[PDB]
């Protein structure tokens, strides 16, 4: 409109700036302060009813998911060149950072546990069983600095999602099969794809201090004959009925699909 | 087509049609002609087919925008189906729901409009046009449909022409030819042939035209659709034109809100495309936001309000031409009403008398004996002679076997009472009038305020001319130099002048209409027996008459007028009394009906009490005034405002028909919506100039009925109180409905803004956005149109159309700043509760947006160390969306309850609106069905709520209810304070 | 023995549908009340 902001006359900025504007701003400030106080108090009362050790509901996450590591730049597509040190540098750095707690130097505090038996903890100490990185052969830092890259044999860590109080029945096992007519050789360095029961159950970040989740490493052996070829690797949980893997709604429920492309 | 009787003489007129120029055709002949020809009614043309109106409802308003929404949903689903195998069906169900909503809204609006139109059309025929035909010599009132070819009608001022008339005898007849000529200037009708073209000659009536002044008599030549108006394709009445102020407010609000909604939709669409939204998702979000912000249920609310008003007008016998105009009646702040026919029963009888310098009393009805004074008095004989000779009214046909007090009449009320009294205490007026031949008469009009008649003298004295006059007592007395006392004529001196003044004070203070009578014996030498008198020429000496006496007639006020006027004054409406009668009678009637309340006094009254001159009294000491018509003539525009401003109770007297229009302009100049209640022809311009015009349905003239916007068929003055109440109710219901729809907008747009800013997972999606808009803002907002009137609807002052609009800053401030924010807070609290109960504490949610929405990151970690896949956390997010929708229904329950009233509590206005309870129950049932029905997790991504998640929004709903109740309590306890200045919308 | 990762969805949906139907019927009844 025209003017309506002029300093003269009782009307300034569509009203009275000295009195009307001040009073309405004060009323809005008080109203919104009371609203914010009520919102904060209501959330505080809600948070008083929660437990910091275990979530109130776990029915929305009944089965674990399989996720690969490190996460590629675009949609689980590992694209790298053996001739370019910078193509796979990010993967090497991320793997080194992730596997730092798994080194023998770091996890000396953790205790060794008997294999093959589910290790339940009722005691409040909640010790964490140690996972020796040596189980991942040729996919650890000790064998070579780069985790199989620059040689045509990249390492991909297949980690299983953590769920509090999950007790996988039977013997869990992650099997990986290459969909590229099985031309390359897919190797899982832990025997078969075995995941030991001594790590489960998970008791949460608060209680179960220093947990080291089981890891599975897969090397896609790219032959020197074929270069510039893309291979799809399908991994899923097999040996345990408690862990669901045949689900169509979710493509990552006990299952993962990733593609590796080597260049030069 | 030019073949008429305009150029034919009277000799061949009788032969061609077989009807006497004076007597006319007989009743049997008229019945035979009607049976041969048919009725005098135009064939009603079918305007539009019924489902053409249905399509207009379907594609009218925001329904078209919802149509584009549905088409876009279907197109997006088609693209998804063509592209990706087994796509999501959310778009398909969304388009289906949108189309169903559009169809249901359209059919509901069509049904309500059909009901309203049926009520109006059926109730419009309740006022039949009446024609004053002449049959078998006598004249009688007959329905205008029965008019045939051949009969002759007696049309006077204020009556529309029944059909094409070949005028043979006119007395100053002028008609309004605005339909053909295109001007409002009256055209004089005279029997003489003037122009070869019938359209230009002035001896023919063209049907559907209004006779402004004078009366004429003519034979019907063309009837039905054969008339001149029938030939032209354009209809005579046509359609009403003009945009109602409430309609203008609706249009402006719709434009503003649509612009705001489109801007918000486009901004959100661009922001979504920035934040890695797919094109189809962005388009669906665009249409969802745009549909959410617009109030597409507003038009149905307006139609429902109009239909309810039509219901309530029909029961009160109020005929409203345009249902939107009732809101103007509710907004009325001043009512201008005339005395005779509106504030009074218009059934007057002769009550008091004054001649021979003494006040006589006469029995109004059922005397059943000789009159108290002697009928042998020469003065009484002269007065009766003048009353009989000057009267124009004649008795109806075949009513000679019933008492005179029950005999029907054809003239005005005053002439009717004079005729009844003369018949009662005199001889037979028919033979008395036949004894004294009529030569020339000037019909009564408000400009001259008198009626003149010339009669021959067959007595022993033979002046051969009798100049009898009747009119306003004061005006004629100024034209008289002699007065007849006890049969003897003496010059009029000051003693008899002030004796007449005190006598009229005695008569005028009883609320009685009074007329004056005079006669003059014209000399033989001045005018011989073979003399022609012209109405345009003065000829005979109009002045220098001989005064005789006064007739005082009791005219009681209508029964419902006092209470209705009291209610109007208690509603903040200033009722102004404007009339052409004497100030004394006008003031008496004003005090009787309550215009001038007791205790209030005029300047003249104050001066009389204080014995000081009127000029000494300060005008401001009197809050009531009686402005004479003579003073208003020389009164300037500025001075008119002072009286209409300083005085609370104003009475106008002796006002000409144009002075009523002047007063209407003066009242409107002060920014006031005026209502004029006029029934006679003299109120034609005021009725058209007023914001709302009211005409009486029985005694009102045809021109006044045409010019008025509202017609009272029952002649009940309480109908005006009902009309203003229903206009106020329309405004209140519309304002309540608009406020409810606006609050939901903040809960629908806030989640996306917080999503962008705080980078938390999305609290509300498109499907739940549209579920809030359709589920909570259609049936509940419409039901707010069924809300009954508050207790204090008629106790509040009329709304000022300048400062108070349908949507203002206080309504927007309320609905957006306070209620909308509380609703958004409730939704966000339920969001945080669900996300925390599943493992994602509120602090952990900040910054999860990139990782949460990443389809390939399937190890999103919550606060407890668990890792979630993409689908697993998406189920939780969609449960949060469903509970956000549910939480908005719970808070909206409180908003519907608080909207129910504007100042009163819900305790004072009980839950007697069954439509509103139905809306609450249906929206709640819809929310429960959407949450808990199997297959909704695939159809629309809605998942069941755990039982305790329904109560997360309860404290905010209670907060809304309590805050609004205490705010309304502050409004009532402290009126005019800061809270009312800012919150009261 | 209470088991995590499991919720009585079928009972919840059945009770919710019953309440939705009851509210629907009551809304119809209150609408056509006389
Ligand atoms: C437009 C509407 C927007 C609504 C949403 C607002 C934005 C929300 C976005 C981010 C807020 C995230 C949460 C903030 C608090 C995080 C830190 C926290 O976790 O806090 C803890 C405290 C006390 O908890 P504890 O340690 O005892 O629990 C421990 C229980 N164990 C141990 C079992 C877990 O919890 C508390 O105090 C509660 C603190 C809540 C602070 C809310 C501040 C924002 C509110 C805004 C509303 C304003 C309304 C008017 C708007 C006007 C706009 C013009
Ligand atoms: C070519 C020929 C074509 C012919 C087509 C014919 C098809 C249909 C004809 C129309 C049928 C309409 C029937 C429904 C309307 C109805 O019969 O109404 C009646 C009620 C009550 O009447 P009353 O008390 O005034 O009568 C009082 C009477 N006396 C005053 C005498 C006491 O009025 C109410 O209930 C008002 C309820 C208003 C709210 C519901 C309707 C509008 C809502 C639309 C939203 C759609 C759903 C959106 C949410 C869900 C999304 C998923
Ligand atoms: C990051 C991207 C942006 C964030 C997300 C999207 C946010 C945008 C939210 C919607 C904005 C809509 C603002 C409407 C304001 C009111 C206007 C209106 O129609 O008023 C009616 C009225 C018309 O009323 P009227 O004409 O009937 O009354 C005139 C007054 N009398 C009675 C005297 C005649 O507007 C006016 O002319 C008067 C009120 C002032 C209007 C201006 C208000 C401030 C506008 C601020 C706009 C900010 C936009 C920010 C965009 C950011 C983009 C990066
Ligand atoms: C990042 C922040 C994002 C914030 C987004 C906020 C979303 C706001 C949504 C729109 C709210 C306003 C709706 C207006 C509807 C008006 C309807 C109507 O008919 O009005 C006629 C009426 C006419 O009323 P009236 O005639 O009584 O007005 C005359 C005024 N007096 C009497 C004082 C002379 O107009 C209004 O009511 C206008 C209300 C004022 C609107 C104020 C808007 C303020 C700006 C809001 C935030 C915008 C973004 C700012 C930050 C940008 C950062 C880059
Ligand atoms: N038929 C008639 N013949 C002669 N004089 C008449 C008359 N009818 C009314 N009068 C006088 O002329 C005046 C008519 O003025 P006007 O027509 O403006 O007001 P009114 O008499 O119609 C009262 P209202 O305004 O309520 O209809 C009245 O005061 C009355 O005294
Ligand atoms: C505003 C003042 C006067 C009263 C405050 C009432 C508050 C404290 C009450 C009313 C409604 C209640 C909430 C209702 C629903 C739930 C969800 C449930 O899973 C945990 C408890 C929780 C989160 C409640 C917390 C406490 C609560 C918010
Ligand atoms: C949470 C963030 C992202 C959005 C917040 C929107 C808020 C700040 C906006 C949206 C609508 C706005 C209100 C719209 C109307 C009015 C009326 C005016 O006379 C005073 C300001 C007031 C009350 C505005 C205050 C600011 C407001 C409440
Ligand atoms: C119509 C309005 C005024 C009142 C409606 C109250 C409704 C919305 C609320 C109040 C209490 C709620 C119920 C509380 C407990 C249960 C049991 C659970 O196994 C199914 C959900 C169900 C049945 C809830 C459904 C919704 C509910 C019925
Ligand atoms: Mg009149
Ligand atoms: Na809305
Ligand atoms: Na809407
Ligand atoms: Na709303």
């Amino acid at each position: 409109w025209k003017l309506f902001i002029y300093n003269p006359t009782t009307g300034e900025f569509l009203g009275r700036t000295a009195k009307s504007w001040g009073l309405i701003l004060l009323f809005y400030l008080v109203f919104y302060g009371f609203l914010a106080a009520l919102f904060s108090f209501t959330m505080w009362v809600m948070l008083q009813t929660l437990n910091d050790e275990v979530p109130k509901y776990r029915d929305q996450i009944p089965s674990p998911g399989l996720m690969v590591f490190p996460k590629p730049v675009t949609a689980l597509e590992y694209t790298f060149s053996r001739s370019d040190p910078t193509s796979y540098a990010g993967y090497i750095e991320d793997l080194k950072k992730f596997l730092k707690p798994y080194t023998l130097e770091e996890q000396k505090n953790l205790t060794v546990c008997p294999d093959g038996a589910l290790f339940e903890q009722k005691g409040p100490v909640y010790v964490a069983c140690q996972f020796p990185i040596s189980l991942l052969q040729a996919c650890s830092g000790m064998n070579d600095p780069d985790f199989g890259y620059s040689q045509g044999n990249p390492c991909i860590l297949v980690k299983m999602n953590r769920i509090i109080g999950l007790k996988p029945e039977g013997v869990p096992r992650i099997d990986c099969v290459s969909k590229n007519e099985d031309i390359p050789n897919v190797a899982v360095y832990p025997h078969n794809g075995m995941i030991d029961l001594k790590y489960f159950p998970y008791y949460g970040k608060k209680l179960h201090v220093g947990y080291l989740q089981p890891l599975v490493a897969v090397q896609v052996s790219f032959a020197p004959n074929n270069t510039g070829k893309e291979v799809t690797v399908e991994c899923k949980i097999d040996g345990s009925a408690n862990l669901k893997s045949q689900d169509d709604r979710d493509k990552f429920l006990g299952r993962v699909m990733f593609k590796i492309t080597a260049r030069a | 087509v030019s073949m008429d009787d305009h150029k034919l003489s009277l000799d061949e007129l009788h032969r061609k049609y077989g009807t006497d120029l004076s007597r006319g055709l007989t009743s049997a002949r008229a019945a035979e002609i009607l049976a041969r020809d048919g009725p005098n009614a135009l064939t009603p043309p079918p305007t539009t087919p019924e489902w053409i109106k249905f399509c207009r409802q379907l594609f009218g308003g925001f329904s078209m925008l919802l149509w584009i929404g549905a088409i876009l949903c279907f197109l997006a689903y088609s693209i998804q189906a063509a592209t990706e195998e087994e796509p999501q069906n959310d778009n398909l169900y969304l388009g289906v729901v949108l189309s169903a909503v559009v169809i249901i809204t359209g059919c509901f609006s069509y049904y309500q409009e059909a009901k309203s139109s049926k009520i109006m059309e059926s109730f419009k025929n309740m006022v039949p046009q009446q024609a004053l035909v002449i049959r078998n010599g006598e004249k009688m009132s007959i329905n205008a449909e029965e008019v045939v070819v051949g009969d002759l009608v007696e049309v006077k001022g204020g009556d529309r022409i029944p059909a094409d008339l070949r005028i043979i005898s006119a007395n100053g007849c002028k008609v309004d030819n605005s339909s053909l000529t295109g001007e409002s200037e009256p055209q004089t009708r005279s029997p003489d042939f003037t122009n070869e073209n019938p359209l230009e000659t002035r001896n023919i009536a063209f049907f559907s035209t209004n006779c402004v002044e004078g009366t004429a008599r003519g034979i019907v030549v063309y009837t039905g659709d054969r008339t001149v108006m029938g030939r032209i394709a354009t209809l005579a009445s046509g359609l009403e034109g003009g945009q109602t102020p409430i309609a203008a407010e609706i249009e402006h609000f719709i434009h503003i809100i649509t612009g705001v909604a489109v801007f918000l939709g486009v901004s959100f669409f661009i922001l979504s495309l920035i934040l890695e939204y797919t094109w189809l998702e962005a388009v669906i979000f665009l249409i969802g936001i745009i549909v959410a912000n617009v109030p597409e249920g507003l038009l149905a609310t307006v139609t429902v309000c109009l239909t309810l008003t039509a219901k309530r007008m029909a029961r009160k016998n109020c005929l409203v031409k345009n249902l939107e105009a009732v809101e103007t009646l509710g907004s009325t702040s001043t009512i201008c009403s005339d005395k005779t026919g509106t504030l009074t029963q218009n059934r007057m009888t002769v009550a008091h008398m004054w001649f021979d310098n003494q006040i006589h009393e006469a029995d109004t009805t059922e005397n059943q004996s000789g009159v108290s004074f002697d009928k042998t008095s020469a003065t009484w004989l002269a007065l009766s002679r003048i009353a009989g000779l000057c009267n124009r009214a004649v008795f109806q046909a075949n009513q000679e076997n019933l008492p005179i007090l029950k005999r029907a009449v054809a003239g005005d009320a005053s002439e009717s009472a004079l005729l009844k009294c003369i018949e009662l205490c005199c001889g037979s007026v028919k033979e008395m009038r036949e004894r004294y031949a009529k030569i020339v008469e000037i019909p009564f009009n408000s400009t001259n305020k008198y009626q003149l008649s010339i009669h021959k003298n067959p007595n022993t004295s033979e002046p051969q001319h009798l100049l009898v006059m009747k009119g306003a007592p004061e005006r004629i007395l100024d034209r008289c130099s002699s007065i007849l006392l006890h049969g003897k004529e003496q010059p009029l001196d000051e003693e008899l002048k002030d004796a007449f003044q005190n006598a009229y004070l005695e008569l005028g203070g009883l609320g009685e209409r009074v007329l004056g009578f005079c006669h003059l014996f014209l000399p033989d030498e001045q005018f011989p027996e073979g003399f022609q008198f012209d109405t345009d020429d003065v000829n005979f000496p109009i002045d220098n008459l001989c005064f005789v006496g006064l007739i005082s007639m009791i005219d009681p006020p209508r029964a419902a007028v006092p209470d209705a006027v009291g209610k109007c004054r208690s509603a903040g409406i200033k009722v102004i009394m404007v009339t052409g009668d004497h100030p004394i009678t006008a003031k008496a009637i004003a005090k009787g009906v309550g215009i001038i309340s007791e205790g209030n006094e005029t300047v003249e009254d104050i001066a009389a009490r204080l014995n000081i001159p009127v000029s000494q009294v300060n005008p401001r000491d009197a809050k009531a005034c009686v402005v004479h018509g003579s003073d208003l003539k020389d009164m300037t525009s500025e001075q008119l405002d002072d009286i209409l401003k300083y005085h609370t109770e104003i009475v106008f007297a002796r006002t000409s028909p144009q002075q009523k229009l002047i007063i209407v302009e003066g009242c409107q100049r002060q920014g006031a919506i005026v209502a004029v209640t006029g029934d006679g022809v003299n109120d034609s311009p005021a009725l058209k100039k007023a914001d709302i015009g009211v005409a009486m349905g029985i005694a009102g003239s045809d021109v006044s009925k045409q010019a008025a916007d509202m017609i009272l068929l029952d002649d009940n003055f309480a109908s005006i109180v009902t009309g203003v109440e229903e206009g106020r109710l329309i405004f209140d219901n519309l304002k309540k409905s608009i406020a409810y729809t606006l609050t939901s907008n903040i809960p629908e747009i806030t989640p996306f803004l917080i999503f962008i800013i705080a980078n938390i997972p999305l609290p509300l999606g498109t499907v739940t956005i549209l579920c809030i808009d359709l589920g909570t803002d259609m049936v509940p907002a419409i039901s707010l149109a069924y809300e009954q009137a508050e207790s204090d609807i008629m106790k509040r002052q009329p709304r000022n159309p300048k400062t108070d609009k349908l949507v203002n800053e206080r309504l927007i401030s309320m609905a957006y700043g306070q209620i909308g924010m509380i609703q958004a807070l409730g939704g966000f609290f339920t969001y945080f509760v669900i996300l925390a109960e599943n493992g994602f504490l509120p602090i952990h949610l900040l910054g999860l947006r990139v990782d949460w929405d990443d389809r390939w990151i399937n190890d999103v970690e919550d606060s407890y160390g668990q890792q979630w896949t993409y689908e697993q956390r998406k189920i939780v997010e969609f449960t949060c969306h469903t509970a956000f929708f549910v939480s908005i229904v719970v808070v909206q329950w409180a908003d519907l309850v608080i909207c129910k009233t504007r100042r009163n509590s819900v305790f004072q206005q009980g839950m007697k609106n069954k439509i509103l309870i139905f809306g609450l129950f249906e929206e709640t049932a819809l929310a429960a069905f959407l949450s808990y029905c199997p297959g909704m997790g695939v159809a629309l991504r809605m998942y069941p709520l755990k039982p305790t998640w329904w109560f997360c929004a309860f404290p905010y709903s209670l907060l809304i209810f309590v805050y609004d109740e205490v705010r309304k309590l502050i409004i009532r306890r402290r009126p005019g304070g800061w809270v009312e200045k800012e919150t009261y919308y | 023995e209470d088991d995590p990762f499991f919720y009585d969805e079928h009972t919840l949906r059945k009770r919710g549908l019953l309440v939705a139907a009851v509210l629907f019927i009551t809304g119809i009844i209150i609408l056509t009340s006389g």
